[PDB]
């Protein structure tokens, strides 16, 4: 079975081949004893390139059956010339010219029905027939393949036609080892993979990569290899599978969390550590215990007071392979029916992995709100409210954290009850928090006693980012006035 | 032929002309026996199929199948049959039947009830028996009585306080060969006209089964938000007609609701279509909170005596939700600090 | 370098070659004895005016490939003649002409593609030609 170069399907095979392909293989005389008629089709779903056509093809020459021909669906539909039924005609013509020729041992013929989503709208009556009507071709097979399977209407999925179905989801980590000695197996026969390759290490380092991204991990090697070798008995290396190491689609990228984490977190206070502490304690929540399949949380506080780096940073400790961000600034000048998909495509997406986390920010500007009059978008509440409580499928996880900086405006809208629990962030309160935040930036100085000379006697009300930003500009004056001038713009607040 | 009976126009039917008309439902039983006594005809005249295989059996295991189902579930018999043979005087027998028994149209879906049946249920105090009494005494009412056809019921409560559980635990154990659920989040996107279209054809399946059940969920987002009041006409209306609608001549119904804003629902004529409502409380007690931690089987005793010397002193008022989820989140401490922990969060409340 | 013409591209036309045509200079033996498919498209973007299609050319030359032919967008858009697949199908022509008839010697043929007006938030039979039964080994699109 080995030589089709298929891995990580092996339960899937094994089934399709039982229900589907059993009775092809018995000796005639005992099926036509018993007298059943033949499975007539078959349906495979799954998210893009995990390798649904290769197996299509080579369950094709399994059988020892002619070779397939292919056809596309927006290709067949937007034909109106009167061709919309010859096509159809003529795919099968082949078929049942063979089935007169000889009779009802003629072999079999496949047809692959790529897109099949698109005839199915939520053409189909001339192909519905041909598969099965008063006549009816024994020799065929048809295979449909699709990734959008909620769309495909009832009527392609009642018995005696398309009865049966598979998923074909991303290869865990068996899955994904077995691929790699799949298609490193040639230069290893031929002795140029170089000895200090281990497989092992790539099949654990390679999180949520799909089936083409590691073939195209093991070319971009090879090429880096070659170049490497003309200098702009070659051997690939590790140092060439390291460098090498391609985006991949449901993973992590390092560019987003770098923009939404600027400057990284100073301990200034005991409320820090708090917040920190209770983000890990959730953490582990979601990763350990299976009575909780989906936790939220939800941080707010003032203006400027410091949400959107913490939540960044509570994201990324966590390291959950499938990290995404949902902002409110990727959608400028959309009109709300496309907010809506993009939010739902987003997290679509998050439920085809077995860990996740998606992070929701600055709720109050995706709602459009302005309070001179109340206004506000409907559309976008309600599409959010259902998607709070919504339970991944069976055997995943999910952890959704929020963020807004009006808490009351939201309460009175009902959607404090959504969300699991809540905390607060406050600003600095005392002129200790002051000195604390001032000494471990490392800006200032002798200055230090001058400052607190002053900044000792009251109390202050600041936010953090506020902080940074006086600490930042006055930096500028000359070095003789500088303590002066900080003392002066902050006494100002 | 048509599935639609209702959107003929009557053109055709003046007598004349398509003179005739007929129905051709579901078969009962006895239907069902002679279908699948019809389709095993040949393998016993050759004697392939095995002596322990009784038909009898199939015919009441196999509740709301349609006719073809009943071929299909035989051709994947023996196609196991062949596959086990061939290994990856043959003899179709009762395991490889009872392991390809397809799935129903009309019948019952395990994965629904899988997803809304997380954790079962916790008796933790009176509310809970009382509750589950009268849901068992609604489903007699309806199996058995013949003056009321139609049945409803509306469970309500506080934000949290655990009724969807409970509206499937009473719905799954009434053994209704048909059981469904209508739900909000299968509709994100949709518009008002795809709703009500949605909910009618859902209902429209209940009316061709002896026996049947609907779970209507989450009342309150099929329609509102207090900003202004904000909702749709479209749906409410749809949904009080068909709460008195009566199916036909000898069939049975029951429509359990659920909704956690009740004054909303008075306050819009709603709370006269419903036969009766149901309340399920929070826990109110320290007894019933020591009830429940016992019951749930995480703290020891000496952890409970800790808890219990300060928790009886004071009153409490929280939903069971809030405790599973409070209780799971203090168990990540270390071994030392559980109990504080613990304590501190259900002071914070 | 330098006869190029070519200054302050030093980076981007490094990893280029680099990335898709390492593979088509070294020794065809090897190549062959590793089994490994050839790059089969490239994008470039920037603002106006910046030197792009001055590097397709130059990379055609580069290889010493058969000079390339370009097409438009919106000009090939509003053609619904039936021809928005006969103009698709000839502008492979000479390839697939060169390819069932000397296989694995042909000489690789270009095309330069205002790729953007096509995918609208005609590709799936532009998309088919460069992979669908049939798989050219001696095509590359720039867009
Ligand atoms: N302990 C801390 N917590 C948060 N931010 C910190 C902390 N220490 C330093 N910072 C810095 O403070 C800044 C935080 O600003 P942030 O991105 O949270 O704005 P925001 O709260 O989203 O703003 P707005 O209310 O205007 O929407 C970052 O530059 C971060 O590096
Ligand atoms: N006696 C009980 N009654 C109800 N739920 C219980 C009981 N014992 C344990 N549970 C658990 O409590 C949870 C019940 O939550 P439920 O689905 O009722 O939420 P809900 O009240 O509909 O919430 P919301 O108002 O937020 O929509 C389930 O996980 C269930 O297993
Ligand atoms: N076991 C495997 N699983 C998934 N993909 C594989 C496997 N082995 C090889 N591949 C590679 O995956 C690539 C893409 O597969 P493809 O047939 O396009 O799937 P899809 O049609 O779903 O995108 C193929 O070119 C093939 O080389
Ligand atoms: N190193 C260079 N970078 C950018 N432009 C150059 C360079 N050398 C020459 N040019 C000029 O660029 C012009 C062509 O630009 P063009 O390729 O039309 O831009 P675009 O790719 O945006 O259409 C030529 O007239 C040429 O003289």
């Amino acid at each position: 079975f080995e030589k089709m170069g298929i891995g990580g399907l092996d339960k899937e095979f094994s089934d399709i081949f039982r229900r589907a392909f059993a009775s092809r293989v018995f000796p005639p005389e005992i099926v036509e004893q018993m007298g059943c008629k033949h499975v007539k089709g078959i349906l495979l779903y799954g998210p893009p390139g995990c390798g649904k056509t290769l197996l299509a093809r080579q369950i094709g020459k399994m059988l020892n059956a002619r070779e397939p021909k292919v056809v596309n669906g927006p290709e067949i539909l937007n034909k109106y010339v009167g061709e919309s039924e010859a096509n159809i005609r003529k795919l099968f013509a082949d078929a049942e010219e063979e089935q007169r020729r000889l009779g009802a041992n003629s072999g079999l013929h496949i047809i692959i029905f790529d897109e099949i989503d698109a005839i199915c709208k939520q053409v189909v009556n001339q192909l519905l027939s041909k598969i099965d009507g008063v006549e009816q071709l024994n020799n065929i097979l048809v295979i449909g393949m699709t990734n959008r399977p909620d769309l495909i209407d009832e009527a392609l999925l009642r018995p005696g036609r398309l009865e049966v179905k598979m998923e074909i989801g991303l290869p865990d980590e068996k899955g994904r080892l077995q691929i790699l000695h799949i298609h490193t197996a040639r230069m290893r026969g031929h002795q140029l993979l170089s000895a200090d390759v281990d497989i092992k290490e790539l099949a654990v380092e390679t999180k949520n990569f799909s089936g083409a991204e590691l073939e195209g991990l093991v070319r971009a090697a090879q090429s880096t290899a070659m170049n490497r070798h003309i200098k702009a008995s070659l051997q690939v290396t590790r140092g060439d599978f390291l460098a090498s190491l391609i985006k991949p689609a449901f993973g992590t990228n390092q560019e987003d969390y770098a923009s939404y984490i600027m400057n990284g977190i100073i301990k200034w206070g005991d409320p820090v550590t708090r917040v920190l502490d209770d983000g890990e304690l959730l953490v582990q929540q979601t990763k350990n215990s299976d009575r909780t399949p989906l936790v939220s949380v939800l941080l707010e506080g003032p203006p400027h007071s410091g949400k959107t780096a913490l939540a960044a940073k509570i994201a990324e400790e966590s390291n959950f392979p499938f990290i995404k961000i949902c902002s409110p600034d990727k959608m400028i000048g959309f009109s709300e029916t496309a907010k809506c998909q993009a939010m739902k495509k987003i997290f679509d997406d998050a439920y085809k992995s077995q860990l996740s986390c998606v992070v929701v920010d600055d709720i109050e500007r995706l709602l459009d709100y302005v309070p001179i009059g109340p206004r506000f978008s409907n559309l976008v509440l309600q599409a959010l409210l259902v998607l709070l409580k919504k339970a991944p499928p069976q055997g995943r996880k999910l952890l959704i954290i929020g963020t807004t900086s009006r808490k009351d405006v939201l309460q009175e809208m009902e959607m404090l009850n959504a969300f699991s629990t809540t905390i607060h962030v406050p600003n600095i309160a005392t002129g200790e928090q002051l000195l604390e935040a001032l000494e471990l930036l490392g800006n200032f100085k002798k200055e230090r006693t001058t400052i607190a000379q002053q900044v000792k006697g009251k109390k202050v009300w600041i936010g953090i980012k506020k902080l940074l930003m006086l600490i930042e500009m006055s930096l500028q004056m000359d070095p003789e006035y500088r303590v002066r001038k900080f003392l002066a713009l902050l006494r100002e607040e | 032929m048509t599935n639609r009976p209702d959107l003929i126009d009557e053109a055709l039917l003046r007598p004349g002309r398509l003179e005739v008309k007929m129905e051709i439902g579901l078969p009962d039983e006895k239907g069902r026996l002679q279908i699948l006594h019809i389709h095993t005809a040949r393998m016993r005249g050759h004697q392939l199929l095995s002596a322990d295989v009784d038909i009898k059996e199939l015919a009441v295991e196999t509740k709301n199948f349609s006719g073809a189902e009943l071929e299909g579930l035989v051709r994947a018999a023996q196609s196991t049959a062949m596959n086990r043979h061939i290994k990856a005087s043959l003899q179709v027998t009762r395991g490889d039947f009872l392991a390809s028994l397809i799935k129903p149209a009309f019948g019952t879906n395990q994965e629904d009830y899988a997803s809304y049946i997380m954790n079962g249920i916790i008796k933790w105090g009176d509310p809970v028996t009382r509750v589950l009494d009268d849901g068992e005494l609604l489903v007699q009412q309806t199996k058995n009585s013949d003056r009321t056809p139609l049945v409803s019921v509306l469970l309500e409560g506080p934000p949290h306080s655990g009724k969807t559980a409970l509206a499937a635990k009473i719905a799954e154990e009434s053994n209704f060969p048909f059981i469904k659920i209508c739900s909000p989040d299968k509709m994100i996107g949709f518009s008002e006209t795809a709703k009500c279209q949605a909910m009618k054809k859902i209902f429209d399946d209940a009316y061709k089964s002896q026996l049947s059940c609907v779970v209507v969920d989450d009342i309150e987002r099929l329609l509102y938000v207090p900003i202004g009041p904000r909702f749709s006409n479209l749906v409410l209306q749809a949904l009080l007609v068909l709460l008195k609608k009566a199916p036909p001549q000898g069939r049975k119904l029951l429509i359990i609701g659920t909704t956690s804003r009740k004054d909303v629902l008075q306050e819009m004529e709603m709370l006269n279509a419903f036969s009766t409502t149901i309340h399920v409380p929070n826990i109110a007690t320290g007894e019933q909170l020591l009830e429940a931690l016992e019951l749930l089987g995480n703290f020891k005793d000496k952890e409970r005596t800790t808890i219990a010397q300060q928790v009886k002193g004071k009153k409490v008022w929280i939903g069971i939700k809030k405790l599973l989820m409070l209780i799971e989140m203090s168990l990540q401490m270390d071994p030392e600090y559980r109990v504080r922990k613990f304590l501190a969060l259900l002071r914070e409340e």
